[PDB]
């Protein structure tokens, strides 16, 4: 036993490691393996094919539009005024209430990132036989507000950078948007659920009809012109934030309006039960002090509220607790008693002036829990 | 009435398993009632003999503060399969039920972790120890079951 | 814990996290679904 | 002293080491030896001849089927069909409530591990002189579930792979079977107690009479043919998970129905006792607020229940309180009160409709406590 | 200030450093001296002339045997039968309670150790004339247990190992007690305070008288031997126990019997002293809640007991107190009532069943505390 | 991210560096510096002209003794018989309660130090002119304890080691005292303030009077010698303890006798306030269960005390309170009541037999604290 007497250390306690970082940063952590140099391996048919990269999701097409070319369109008539960002939107026309959307690759991988740069490209297929002739303007103006969106047409757009093409035998054609903004990157166009910080696209395509079309008499009259979009050779995007979009594996979503009224956060599942100082009360848990506490209801002056749940399955079970009276202890917050008319009359008291103190245990029973957090509807009458 | 001294526990330490104690017929312990036995013993109940040391990793509650004490005592012979298990002691008659001075002992400090962790050595004077369960034939057998028999005390 | 101290762990909350270590290799490339936008999903009007 | 004013580390505390991790770490410890680096020792009689080892332990047959083969066994009759897993089962006709198994080594070194694959290898030991001449199939279907397990004969299984043996002379050979299945591995038949994740077998091996035992008259009609199993060449495990087979070296086990009653987990022990904000009440300690607590008992509208205990010789001693009243206290949790009929006229009180504080210590004497958590019969009366 | 943003360590605290360790360990501590690298040293003449080392201790001789051998012994008289381990015993005939003894070195050295092996030397100093002649067997009887130490003879002594010696001008002899056990080693003969884990010699050494002495008419018939025990060398101890032995620096020893009556542990000092919830009661303590807490009495039933000390001087002296009632309070402790033919009143209304409540701080004073824990007697009368 | 899944580090925490080490280590630090390699810096005129070190202040003469050595002084006259220790004491005549004391400078550096060893330097500057002629031993007697420090003479000296100087022309010289002890070191003489461990010297420095002063008639009578102490060559101190000395920056001393009477540490200032379990009452803090706790007054038995304020302007002032009565409030402490006589009276109903609770705020005000812990006189009354 050498004695060391050196002076030691002096550090920082910090209680987690890092959830930012992710790249040049060797982890420490607990496995649940038995080997402590094991890691998970990949044989021969087990290997990585698709190696997971934004330039390898965003340089795939998926379709965005559908377009109806017919011959009555004359040589002016627009057919996509579509942004010039990878959030091109097609909508489903579905009957749930929030509506679903298809993307493009781009747009799912561009939608978790803040900001994106680079040359979009749209391929074109015009589903045409070889005896179907026409020709259209693919063009592309850099900068046009929601206000210049309208007075539009093709003869504005050949001011721009503008495509014609020449529909006679090859029938499909990839326009690459240009990237032109003041801006190095651009910041994304939906955001988190935050209506500020929504920033429409930094330009916008356009396809018009410059010659329409000519059909044979054999050869139907209408085409459909097919938009895919893909993310260019020089498309990339930086800064991981929250997502914009969500999945469709579970499109329930839950309004909290304040109009109906329930148990406060963390109060609840709750029974009826004895309490020493306050007959019943609907506690929370069977420690001491732990009443489930309730919030104030918006009583005007003159008149008074009971309660009576929407629905008495999810309510605590005793008789199912399906009335109960709001009122403070006067331990700074409110209890919910359970009543038996009863509740009208204590309201008539308690609004009136009286007290909980005044003059004016046997159905505990089981002691059922309530249905996680049920809601509540307030009666409300004169007093 | 327990004294800074009192060892609050007791347990022979062998990788045999302790006799498994399920519980009491109204509350039973039901990992050893329902997991039966484990790895360890399921393994060590394939071999006749052994020769090696155990590790421990004592885990206490953390609603307690005080400071704990460990001994390993190699002097303690099993005296049966019967209470081959976790004694709660009671009252001191010998030197059994307290802290006692030459063995090797550690004190965990509560506050700052409560966890000790050991390393029980192979201190028998055998060349390996019986390793199934021990009926005790002979009287010197018995010291060659557990590697020793470790207390638990609070101060 | 014993039912003595399991008073004090009711309705606390226990919160987890994840990230796929190093090893993950997601396979075949499949399409996404439909999306839905966030930023259209209603407010809660007072 | 120089002063070191550099920064200091930044870390992570963690109560624990790794108790998964068994490999490539050293694990750091507090030794209760003398020399720090000091390791147990085996000198050259205390020398370790087994290696403890999976392929050594599965690599050693045990002895699993006992097969009577007579005489008058026709040529297609079953000997055993058998699964083609680790777990091939010898059940002891005994007396226990629960059924003690037997099992070869490669079955409880496989019971360890959620997963296998490999050949097995069954030694067929045809006990027989070398007057004794027959031919038997031991075939393997890849593939059997339990309900194609039946309609089985040995012509359907000479168009799987089968194996036929000469009984002449030589009277013991070895089928390998075959490791077929879709999976590179194979999870385990039982698993923990748990009635999901308990998976058949890949296949089922059979053993039929192919050609029928043609004995001398000199020797005897009926031959024993011991079937043992061994863990093959290609054998192998991989996760280790809970076992699913326990010792026979405590056979005792508690079955938890709920219809006797008891304390709570952690409030037993417990003696007579007397308690300020309630006359004696059992407590399970000395300091104040250490009631012991007791679940509500299911008592239907309009009843009552008193208690009494199954043993009088585990209860609290003062006479030893074998009657007791279990009720709200107001606090939360439910109190066993004890009493002297005055149990009935109390439940009489309390489910009536009244309380503790309604008008309708020196019986404490020893304190013991109860022989644990005593096991207390409710007995049930009409209000 | 470049950030340093890698990802910290992750250990485990613990409070101590190793209590058990002490060889090949660099211990961290807190010097207080003034020097980081200073360490005592030991000048020419505070040299360390003895190495303390179990090889150097053991190896010493120490007297433990007083032998008396007359000329009337026969030739087989037996003269010590003493224990071949290095716990040979010499009583003092004293008048303490507890009796002391003389170890050899050996012994003492040998008693902190589980185990031991290796030979023994027995020193044979045969204090004679020339003119004595004499002969004696010195042998050893490879196990013997204590139902075999009798019947024994000289005779059988030869079967075993013997050493005859002739006591003819050299006088003193070195008889190397062999180790022969079926055991490396071999445990402690005593232990500490436990009587199990005590287990006997390996073997016996005796000594017999093979011829007779013979003094000449002009020296005298009888002749002392002593007989000094040394670890020989091959004798060596492993295992640091809890030594077997205690000092006589203070052979002072308290026998704690039931039967005496005190304050429970960590509850004395005490004071007479006010207190809230109950009149003076006895408290060890200035704060609030710290009465000081006392056992409950044996009181068989129909009778009752008050208390009296045995020394009015170690009492709390407020008059001295030296009366008392110890009764249950209700916060679950026993508290000490004092009193002023009070105490036995008292104890007549609390145990005949009465209260604390019922109707059946100027003696304060000083608040001197009572002498330690004093011994309370306790008296006991019919109720 | 590389997981590190070795095991970590298993360290003990400590709450603070040593504060006794200071040499051969690296103390880390929190410095309040910019510069984290910044060090303070010593110019060229900034630069350190002294190396604090022992053996360069204590080879500094300091002056310690004036000697008056006439003409009439015997041929065995004593002129000093100080001890030969670094503690020579020169005593200021000053008029203050504790006595101020001139040392040299070996002698305050040695009072920091337990031990020291090694030669003393005096040096005595005989002021003469060169008509002065006389002649004077120094001498030097090793272990001189203070029953033999009597009875001495000059020719005891001379059979110890002395010095005989001639006054005749050179008027100056240093008689290095001898260390001789027993011991390596010597402890010093005085200590902290305690009377143990107060060892004195080694040995004492004498100084007699050889051959008388024979002045000549025009010269003066009478001589002054200086004597001035160093630490010699040799000299050496050792052990760091409590310095034996204080400064004279501040010499005022609180005696703490305890006959006069105040609150207790910790409960210091105080003021008048109300309180819900006892009416004002002295409250330490704003906080409930904040009483400011008091002695108990030793009380004889028979008799009373109330209490008067020695200054009232140190009182806490709601009226400046200076009266107050000191009694149980049955918490375990002693609070005190703050009155109007009427202290007198509520002394005769507490130390009568009285109670708190017999029926035997405004006054509260600014609620000034009171001036520290202000000291209260105990008036005292028969009952
Ligand atoms: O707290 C500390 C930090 C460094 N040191 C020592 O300081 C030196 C430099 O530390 P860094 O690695 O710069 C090295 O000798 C360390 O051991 C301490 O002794 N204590
Ligand atoms: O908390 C820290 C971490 C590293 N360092 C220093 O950073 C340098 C690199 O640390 P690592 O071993 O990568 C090295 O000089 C360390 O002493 C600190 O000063 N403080
Ligand atoms: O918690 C840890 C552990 C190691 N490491 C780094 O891992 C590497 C190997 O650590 P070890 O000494 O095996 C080395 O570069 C360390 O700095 C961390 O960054 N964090
Ligand atoms: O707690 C510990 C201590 C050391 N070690 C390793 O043990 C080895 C020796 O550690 P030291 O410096 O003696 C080295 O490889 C360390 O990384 C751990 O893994 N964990």
């Amino acid at each position: 036993n050498p004695s060391y007497q050196q002076s030691p250390r002096h550090f920082v306690p910090t209680g987690m490691h890092s959830l930012a970082l992710g790249t040049n940063l060797v982890e420490p952590l607990h496995a649940l393996r038995l080997d402590a140099a094991g890691t998970t391996q990949h044989p021969v048919g087990c290997a990585p094919d698709e190696d997971m990269t934004v330039s390898s999701i965003a340089s795939r097409y998926g379709l965005i539009r559908r377009v109806q070319w017919k011959k009555d369109h004359a040589k002016g008539s627009l057919l996509l005024q579509l942004d010039a960002d990878p959030f091109v939107e097609q909508r489903i026309e579905g009957t749930n209430p929030i509506s679903l959307y298809w993307f493009a690759p781009v747009g799912v991988v561009s939608s978790m990132f803040m900001q994106w740069r680079g040359s979009l490209e749209y391929r074109f297929d015009i589903i045409a036989s070889q005896f179907h002739t026409g020709r259209l303007i693919v063009g592309y103006v850099p900068g046009l507000t929601a206000s210049l969106q309208l007075q539009m047409d093709y003869m504005k757009l050949k001011s721009s950078s503008y495509v014609v093409f020449d529909l006679q035998e090859s029938n499909s054609f990839t326009f690459e948007v240009p990237y032109v903004s003041y801006r190095p990157w651009w910041v994304r166009k939906y955001g988190g659920n935050y209506l500020p910080s929504s920033t429409d696209a930094p330009s916008t395509l356009f396809m018009y009809v410059q010659v329409p079309l000519i059909p044979m008499e054999a050869v139907s009259d209408t085409i459909d012109i097919n938009v895919y979009v893909r993310g260019g050779s020089s498309f990339e995007v930086c800064v991981p934030v929250q997502p914009s979009l969500g999945l469709n594996w579970n499109t329930d979503f839950i309004l909290r309006n304040d109009e109906e009224y329930r148990a406060k956060t963390g109060y609840a599942p709750y029974y009826a039960g004895v309490w020493h100082s306050f007959s019943l009360v609907f506690r929370w848990g069977s420690a001491s002090d732990q009443i489930a506490q309730w919030p104030t209801i918006s009583v005007p002056r003159g008149e008074l509220a009971f309660l009576r749940i929407k629905d008495g399955k999810q309510a605590a079970v005793g008789q199912p607790w399906r009335t109960m009276v709001v009122w403070p202890s006067g331990h700074g917050y409110n209890i919910g008693i359970p009543t038996y008319e009863r509740a009208r009359q204590l309201a008539q008291h308690l609004y009136g002036g009286g007290s909980l103190t005044d003059e004016k245990a046997n159905q505990q029973g089981p002691g059922k829990v309530s249905n996680g957090n049920p809601v509540w509807e307030v009666m409300r009458a004169p007093l | 009435d327990k004294d800074i001294d009192h060892c609050m526990f007791t347990f022979p330490c062998l990788p045999q398993g302790l006799a498994l104690d399920i519980g009491s017929a109204g509350s039973p312990h039901e990992i050893f009632n329902r997991c039966r036995d484990g790895i360890i013993p399921l393994i060590a109940s394939g071999y006749r003999f052994y020769r090696g040391d155990l590790r421990y990793k004592i885990v206490f509650p953390s609603n307690v503060n005080s400071n704990i004490w460990v001994q390993h005592r190699p002097d303690r012979r099993l005296e049966g399969w019967s209470a081959a298990k976790i004694v709660n002691c009671d009252a001191v008659s010998t030197g059994q039920g307290v802290y006692n001075h030459g063995y090797a002992s550690h004190i965990q400090i509560t506050r700052v972790n409560n966890v000790i962790e050991l390393e029980v050595p192979f201190y028998n004077a055998t060349c390996y120890n019986y390793l199934q369960a021990f009926n005790a034939s002979s009287a010197a057998s018995s010291y060659a079951v557990s590697l020793g028999e470790i207390s638990v005390g609070f101060q | 814990a014993t039912s003595d101290d399991i008073a004090s762990i009711v309705n606390k909350p226990v919160t987890i996290y994840y990230s796929i270590g190093d090893g993950m290799q997601f396979s075949q490339w499949v399409g996404y679904q439909p999306m839905m936008i966030l930023d259209q999903l209603p407010a809660p009007v007072v």
